């Protein structure tokens, strides 16, 4: 009778329970590669195992390995029993219509729930901050999108992707951390990176200011102790390695920036429909939660859109969790209740009916 | 005069002129004012006008729709689509040899001669390619003679087949002819002649046509879909398996393993096993039609990257360097290659500087993944490995600051 939510990315599975205001658990999407090796048991080995990611740039590409995911998710995440809780599962915008219809499947043949739905992620993540307009930043680990949302509905024409999002940038800045003079090369290693990354790297409002300051002052530098009580420093890498997103040349990729991905996004939409997104920029996921990249996003988009444009962007502190909550809130209303799917009705009508329903 | 025209009025100017003057006359009768306003407009500002139709289409799909110049192009092009030829004609037109890839001058203007080497060396350089035209055009009915006006050294004659679209009209006292280019041409023969005491190239062309849809992705996305409907239901399990794979991302294993010539350096069986069946899908449904694609290259596949000084194309010398490697030139992609029927500018590959532009021939293999859902977005067409495109021509062009270059190609095999 308690429902499930399971926000499953291409780094992190997020789930707990519908009514919660924070999900129970958060563990690693990785399998060791029947039986299995999952999460941080997932690293029972590195070693006669390697780490595999099932999801890749927010898809599940691997049936087997989310299989186990899940099993891991019921099991020895919640300690629940599939078979007694509706589950509601997140998916990426654009996912194809045969991956929601596999994840149906899998969840009444395999596990037999009683009930599940799947809803989009940045839909979620939008609902939770009480909006049902507006368009999304959601930024992970593996993904980038922008999707903007018009009284509850996403408009697909107009969403726009980025394989670029919180690993690449892990990855860049061991990179410009050698160049500097230090090593970072190994998959431990990446893991303190992704620590560093978190804990000191920052968005910098004008770029190319910041590197002549941090080039003639030392007044940017931030020291950080390593597992072995090592100390290093941090100089222009902290605003280097996010500035990224904005320029993803610096990582040898030649799409559009952040910035310029929302604008495309909102020319997408209708011309009536525009303000409202504009004045409605709402951020989601961990790669969003860089100090000053809501204020660099506010003056990007300035740049670009008619200098009468009333913009706003919205970034709350939870946002790391946005999605989750948003599938909590969701699945927990009076109103949604009639829109899961039932596991009679997939016995009515097959794995298609998530296109029916969801 | 006979009572019906012939399809090339040769020499005879008086005859091309009066014909072409009643003509205008006529056509006249069934231009609306808007029409006639893009006319007017066209006569006061041919140079710009025309430069827009040759790359309005290489824009972002919003900054094409927002641009104020596309009144103009599809009013002046409506003008002209509707006053279609019932049999062929011949057309005469000056053209500077550097639109056939020709980068020198085959004469100064001052010389009256053209050497054998130059006409030897201009008659490799446009032998055996179809060269893709774009944009509007004045042509002649006539041959240009004493006393005609005579830009450059090459002349281009011009078979127009039936049903093409021309605009007869009058400018002050000229008789005037305007075409849009869309299509390809093929120098069948040149020749060399003598004009009022100078030497001239008479290069004797016909046009190939494909489709290209260009900005007009939904047209496209409904050809494709039209086409290949059918064709994901005609693949075995194994093909079906195995090409969902490769669209899946497999793409990346198997294009490495392709152009690491692992099939050879070292065999995998499994993957041999996809790249086959990948092959046979893409033969399974031919392109059903001579067929414009374009992709977006990144700079590795002409030997570049990010940060090469050669890839800085707003330096003519680069540009010139660019050309002097890659034009004329066949290359040959040992992995699968994808493309897209659109060529306008995407997010995903907003700053790629190298747009290739490839005709397709008939029968070609080839498939239109769009048709396959899940990944519609793209547009796409998958092209089998081992693809060979003779570069034609490089042209380049302003994106913002950005320039960027067109490489008009030709799959040959
Ligand atoms: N590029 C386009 O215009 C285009 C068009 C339609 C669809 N797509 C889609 O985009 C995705 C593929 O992206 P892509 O085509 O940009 O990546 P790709 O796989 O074609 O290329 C990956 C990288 O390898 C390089 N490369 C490819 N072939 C090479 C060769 N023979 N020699 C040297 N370098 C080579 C590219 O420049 C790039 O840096 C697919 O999903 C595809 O369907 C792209
Ligand atoms: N405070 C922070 N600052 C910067 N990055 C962070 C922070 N906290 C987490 N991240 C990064 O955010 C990513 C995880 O976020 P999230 O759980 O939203 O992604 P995901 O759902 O696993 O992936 P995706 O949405 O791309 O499929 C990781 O790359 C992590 O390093
Ligand atoms: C606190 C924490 C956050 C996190 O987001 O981890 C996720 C999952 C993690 C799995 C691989 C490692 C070895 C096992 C880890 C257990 C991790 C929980 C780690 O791979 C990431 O680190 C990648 C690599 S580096 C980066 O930028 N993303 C993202
Ligand atoms: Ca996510």
């Amino acid at each position: 009778t308690t429902a499930l939510v399971c926000d499953n990315g291409s780094g992190l599975v997020k789930a707990g329970f519908a009514g919660d205001d924070a999900p129970r658990a958060v563990f690693p999407s990785i399998v060791g590669r029947k039986d299995s090796y999952v999460g941080d048991e997932a690293q029972s080995k590195r070693g006669i195992l390697t780490l595999k990611y099932p999801i890749e740039h927010g898809i599940i590409t691997n049936w087997d390995d989310m299989e186990k995911i899940w099993h891991h998710t019921f099991y020895n995440e919640l300690r629940v029993a599939p078979e007694e809780h509706p589950t509601l599962l997140t998916e990426a915008p654009l996912n194809p219509k045969a991956n929601r219809e596999k994840m149906t499947q899998i969840m009444f043949e395999t596990f037999n729930v009683p009930a599940m739905y799947v809803a989009i992620q940045a839909v979620l993540s939008l609902y939770a901050s009480g909006r049902t307009t507006g368009i999304v930043l959601d930024s992970g680990d593996g993904v980038t999108h922008n999707v903007p949302i018009y009284e509850g509905y996403a408009l697909p024409h107009a969403i726009m992707r980025l394989d670029l999002a919180g690993r690449d940038l892990t990855d860049y800045l061991m990179k410009i951390l050698t160049e500097r003079g230090y090593s970072f090369v190994t998959t431990a290693e990446r893991e303190i990176v992704r620590d560093i990354k978190e804990k000191l790297c920052y968005v910098a409002l004008d770029f190319e200011n910041e590197m002549a300051t941090a080039a003639s002052s030392s007044s940017l530098e931030k020291s950080y102790e390593l597992p072995d009580g090592q100390v290093i420093t941090i100089g222009n890498e902290r605003f280097r390695c996010p500035e990224t997103l904005f320029q993803p040349s610096f990582i040898g990729m030649e799409s559009a920036g952040i910035h310029e991905t929302t604008y495309n996004s909102i020319m997408k939409c209708d011309i009536d429909i525009r303000k409202d997104l504009y004045a409605n920029n709402v951020m989601s996921g961990g790669t969003t939660m860089y100090p000053g990249i809501a204020d660099r996003m506010q003056k990007e988009i300035t740049a670009l859109a008619p200098s009468t444009m009333k913009i706003k962007i919205i970034a709350p502190p939870e946002r790391k969790y946005s999605v989750w909550i948003g599938g909590s809130i969701l699945a927990s209303l009076s109103t949604f209740q009639q829109m899961w799917i039932t596991k009679q009705e997939y016995d009515e009508a097959g794995p298609s009916i998530v296109h029916r329903k969801c | 005069a006979f009572i019906e025209r012939p399809e090339d009025f040769l020499k005879d100017k008086e005859n091309a002129i009066q014909w072409e003057k009643k003509e205008a006359e006529r056509v006249e009768k069934n231009l609306d004012t808007l029409e006639k306003e893009a006319l007017e407009l066209y006569k006061k500002d041919s140079e710009q006008i025309s430069n827009y139709s040759q790359t309005r289409q290489y824009f972002y799909d919003y900054q094409i729709e927002s641009n104020p110049r596309e009144k103009e192009y599809k009013n002046l092009r409506n003008a002209i689509s509707k006053n279609k030829i019932d049999k062929p004609i011949n057309v005469y037109y000056f053209e500077s040899p550097e639109k056939f890839a020709f980068n020198k001058e085959i004469r100064t203007e001052n010389q009256n001669e053209i050497s054998l080497e130059k006409f030897n060396e201009l008659k490799e350089t446009i032998q055996d390619k179809l060269f893709k035209q774009d944009g509007f055009k004045d042509v002649s009915l006539y041959e240009p003679g004493n006393g005609d006006e005579k830009p450059t050294p090459l002349l281009i004659h011009l078979k127009l087949p039936k049903n093409t679209g021309m605009l007869p009209y009058i400018n002050s006292n000229d008789v005037k002819t305007l075409i849009e280019q869309d299509y390809s041409i093929k120098i069948d023969k040149i020749v060399r002649i003598v004009i009022e005491g100078k030497q001239y190239i008479k290069a004797e062309a016909s046009i190939v046509n494909s489709l290209d849809f260009k900005d007009d992705v939904s047209k496209g996305d409904l050809w494709g879909k039209e086409n290949y409907s059918d064709w994901s239901n005609k693949l075995t399990p194994n093909e079906l398996a195995d090409v969902n794979d490769y669209m899946r991302g497999g793409y990346t294993a198997i294009n490495n393993y392709l152009i690491s010539n692992g099939p050879l350096n070292n065999p995998n069986p499994e993957l041999d096993s996809k790249v086959n069946n990948i092959e046979n899908a893409l033969k399974l449904t031919p392109i059903p039609s001579n067929l414009i694609v374009y992709r977006r290259s990144g700079p590795q596949e002409f030997g570049l990257t990010l940060t090469s000084p050669e890839y800085d194309f707003n330096k003519i010398e680069n540009i010139d360097a660019f050309k002097e490697k890659w034009e004329g030139k066949v290359i040959t992609y040992p992995n699968f290659i994808s493309t897209s029927i659109g060529s306008v500018n995407m997010s995903a590959f907003a700053k790629r500087k190298i747009i290739l532009r490839i005709n397709i021939p008939k029968d070609s293999p080839g498939a239109y993944l769009s048709a396959i859902p899940g990944y519609a977005g793209e547009y796409s067409v998958l092209l089998n490995h081992g693809s060979k495109f003779k570069i034609n021509k490089v042209d380049s062009y302003k994106d913002g600051t950005v320039t960027k270059l067109i490489l008009d190609a030709t799959l040959i095999n």
